[PDB]
């Protein structure tokens, strides 16, 4: 997952995910398994969008996936009554993802050094080789 | 004789004029007289709602009725 | 002009133009050299649109057109305020009068016989005499 | 005439009619001349536009044209205060002798026997004897 | 006409007719004499248009025809206030008459038996007999 | 017809029904005359329609053809006031009818064997023996 | 100009025309000087118009001209607060200035005599004699 | 059927299929039989759809018709009174179903196995026999 | 100047004026440069879109141009809160303005004598001398 | 299935499954028969926008496809009142579906190792063997 439950956490009070927590265990104290369960399907949904031009799994891994990350995971938490700024960023984010599939925007790399994610070859021709060429010097 | 015929009405357009609805029954004459009246150098004015277009009743050429009429001979 | 004050007075009653005619005149009485004066008003604003596709003055007067002229001088007589149905009824023979203008339509004939208004030749061309036409019959 | 004031008085209250004519007449007793000038105004609506297709005055006259005309003529009565209703009427009359008049649509015929009024030739084209034609059998 | 008083007695109350027909009779006694001009108006206009394919009379009647009567019929006595619902089913009517007469719709047959009216010929053309034909078989 | 009385009072209550024919009768006992009416109407309605592709009378009854006959018959017989879902189903119905004349969807086939009903040759072309074709093999 | 200031006292109440003239005069007494200054901005903006097909001063006057003037007379005098009806009043009368101005109507013609207002040539072309044309008959 | 009585009271309150039933049946028991007849006419309707691509009957029945005929024949029996999300529901199914009509979107196949219905062949050309061609191999 | 303070008292009231001029001058005495100093003002903006036409100063003076100089200037002076009918106006002459300067309508000439203002050549093309005319008649 | 009926309760709370599960059920114990048929439905209804790109059964399931077949399966649960955001996530949901089916956005693969499901070849050409190529090397 490109984001932890303590991420989610400096986001997000601790109180806050506590009580989304407390109806979906069964017992009085709150789990993270469904937090970690958001994260993974949050993930899963970036991946579905970054494989069309990176391969996966990334070699690295962009600064801004862990914010898009948590924006999803915090919008999916929030089924059962989402306020209009989650759903309006929640939009955001997946906009700014179908932006990053179209080739319209660059992911961008992390911060620690200048390294962008390796991705397979979108444009490919194949050819015989080229005799009587300008570089043949031959004649 | 279908190429005589042919000739008979060749490099002549038809002339036709459209009127509004609304025209009296004298005015379509004057109008089916002033189309009769076109040839030479024509001149004539026509009002915005009606309109005036030539329209060719036949085309082509001679050279496949004098083909089969050379083959025949 | 088409219409005379007796045709006006069949059409509204005389309470109305009389009602009509109390602040235009100088005196109590009630005088119709207004009412004659929008007549005459009305008869030129026919004869502005019909002026168009037939010679001036008409051979044959139209039936309608003393019901269009009425209608128009009751209109004019009713400036201080009109109300929606005259405003209405208006614009429908001004409109009916453009639709006539532009030949859209045809004014009619009296009822009397069957006699359309005489008008200049909306369409004319000129050619030299056709030498070498087919009702020649000479060669 | 397509109408008569019988035919009026058929599909409108005689007491409607009565209460039109009181305040155009001059006297207490109702008179009926000024519908007879409505419906002579509305005859003269309907050739209006049936002077376009059809020679005037026509040979027979369709069944519809009555109740075209009463409703016409109906209309130019209630000039004061029109309804809703009878404003529809006329705007839809009026609509279907447009039509009338484009050729859109058919007059109709007399329901007692199958016959359309004459009309003059729409269409009309000149040239001169087709010599040559495959009619000769002379070659 | 399409129907008679006892097809519209049919689809409508006698009390509804009888309500109808009370202020134009002159006497007490309601009279079906305006329900038959109404008919008789209906069958005028239903025949304006079917006489763009069929020749009239017709030769079978298309059931169908005698509910559009009625409807046309019926709209046309409730012209005095005309309600919401009795609008939308005379404009559905004329709309369906339009179609038919474009040939956009088939008017239907007979449910007795299958039997369509007869109709003069909307398409046709002319040309001299054709020699030098396949048919010919004599070269 | 396509439906029977029976087939009505299934879809609707007998109460409901018994309602609505409780003006239309002369006597206070109900009768189902003209509930057949309105069926042999509508089962006229869907034969304008079906006749463009099928011939008639139909070989083999679809299935949906006696619900849309049911549903045109109830909207027929709610005439004196009908509710937004009635004319919303008559609506739908009468798109779906102009869908199969058109020819955008099927009628489709009776539900006990597969067989759809017969009809004319919706699209016919004519030649002339085809001399000098590959199937000859003479020379 | 031309409408005098009785032609606007015919059009219009005394009493209203000396309300107007108020408080525009330094003294008591009510002044037409203003009403004439109205008068003739009038003529000089109905020529602006009528310059561009007839030549000014116009040799004969139509009768409209007269009630077009008084209009927009009026409409100038009443510029410290106009009604609905004065400012429609006057916005049709300056459309139908443009649309003389524009040749799409014609001003019409005075009603005691047919006469139209003589104007310069609109249409001029010029070129050089024509030899060789068909009247020689020399050759 | 597509569905029976059983998969529709799984989707559905025993207690809302009763009070469906309650005024459709003569006695006080509910009876299914108008249920039965609904899912039938679900299945008919169905089937209109399905027969553009797919011979009938199915050979394999997928498992989303199961929910589409419930669907259908559960807004078929609320015609009574439709609410909001029955009514938008029937929608998209009857958009879906026209959707898979189309070809814009496939059914799908059974859950137990891969298979998908059988169907005819929707394109088909015609040729005779390719000599000449490059399997020849006898030149 | 196009309009002097008499002019503009002749429009609008002294009191008015007065009224106007009260803030503006320093002491208690009404003072009428304010209204000299719009009037340039007025005269320069109308000189702005004149001189695209004609030569400046004029040699003639159409009347209108008073009329829209006070018009503006009025306008000009009631900057401090502008009415509905004031702001209309000063629009509708700017509007006129910008038709004269791209010549879609004539100025007008002066009431007393027929006289339009002269202007420089707005088309001007340059050829060298045509020998071989037609004029020549030499050869 | 793709999800089970614990992964269902892991997202919802299991009294809200309870709640939904009490009607449908014949006895007072809830059952969660009705969650396993809606979570099928689910199943096949992703399954048939999924038979569009990859072969059925799916080789590799990606980790998306439980969270949409949880929120299309609890929408399908909640059809007797569905909210607001359930009605949305749903919409959000076949969206996607579609856009997946079009080829516009890839499903992704599992997290658990990159994987992407096997499917058969959208893209197919044929031809002959291509003698003469540049791979011939023998002239």
């Amino acid at each position: 997952n490109y984001a932890t439950v303590n991420d989610l956490c400096a986001r997000y009070t601790r109180t806050r995910l506590d009580i989304l927590t407390r109806p979906k265990t069964a017992d009085g104290q709150p789990d993270d398994a469904v937090a970690e369960q958001a994260l993974a399907d949050a993930s899963a949904f970036i991946d579905g969008y970054l494989a069309a031009r990176f391969v996966l799994p990334l070699t690295v891994v962009p600064s801004l996936l862990k914010r898009q990350c948590c924006v999803v995971a915090w919008f999916y938490l929030n089924e059962s009554q989402p306020t209009e700024q989650i759903t309006a960023t929640y939009r955001d984010t997946v906009r700014w993802l179908e932006q990053v599939r179209d080739g319209k925007t660059d992911p961008g790399v992390e911060s620690r050094t200048a390294a962008s994610p390796e991705g397979e070859d979108l444009v490919q021709v194949q050819s015989d080789p080229p005799v009587f060429s300008r570089k043949q010097k031959g004649f | 004789r279908d190429f005589a015929e042919f000739l008979e009405i060749y490099g002549l357009p038809m002339r036709v004029g459209k009127y509004p609805t609304g025209s009296t029954n004298r005015e379509k004459a004057t109008l089916m007289q002033a189309v009769m009246d076109i040839g030479r150098r024509a001149g004539g004015i026509i009002p915005m709602g009606m309109t005036l277009d030539f329209q060719s009743a036949a085309d082509g050429q001679s050279d496949p009725f004098m083909a089969m009429i050379g083959w025949a001979e």
